[PDB]
């Protein structure tokens, strides 16, 4: 968790060993009173309202990916399909 | 409802109006049913059926 606004990672492998890999994913936040445009996963963070529902998780616990996809509740009626809709 | 699906209160309840029609029509296609309510006086083409 860096302190600044400019982060750089680097990759030294060398000859014998180029089949390394890494995927990073960074997350801009500001330290929380949190306010409009904010979310506040629970972890010192203010991240931006984007970063809500992204489809990838982007602070420690899915806090941000929570609360999202609850489609309406079903049942018989849309079993009225080709296998049982038939019956 | 619970201790049903709700795939079995239907199919109950279309077996309740699909076996209601076939014995109404199978009654009737049958001779056995057609007799007389009046059983104290004799036949006078009184026979009848119920269902
Ligand atoms: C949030 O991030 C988006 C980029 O996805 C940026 O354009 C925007 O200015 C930020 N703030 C708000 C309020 O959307």
């Amino acid at each position: 968790m860096l302190k600044t606004g400019v982060g750089v990672i680097r990759m030294w492998a060398d000859e014998g060993s180029r089949l390394s890999r890494f995927r990073m994913l960074f997350t801009s936040f500001v330290e929380p009173p949190c306010t409009s445009s904010t979310f506040f996963c629970h972890s010192n963070m203010c991240i931006n309202n984007s970063l809500v529902c992204n489809g990838v998780q982007n602070c420690a616990y899915p806090w941000d990916e929570n609360h999202c996809k609850e489609k309406k509740k079903a049942g018989l009626f849309e079993q009225i399909t080709k296998t049982h809709g038939t019956i | 409802l619970n201790p049903l699906s709700p795939d079995i209160w239907m199919y109950v309840l279309l077996a309740c109006l699909g076996v209601s029609c076939v014995l109404f029509v199978i009654a009737r296609f049958s001779p056995y049913e057609w007799y007389n309510p009046h059983p104290c006086n004799p036949d006078s083409d009184v026979v009848e059926n119920n269902f």
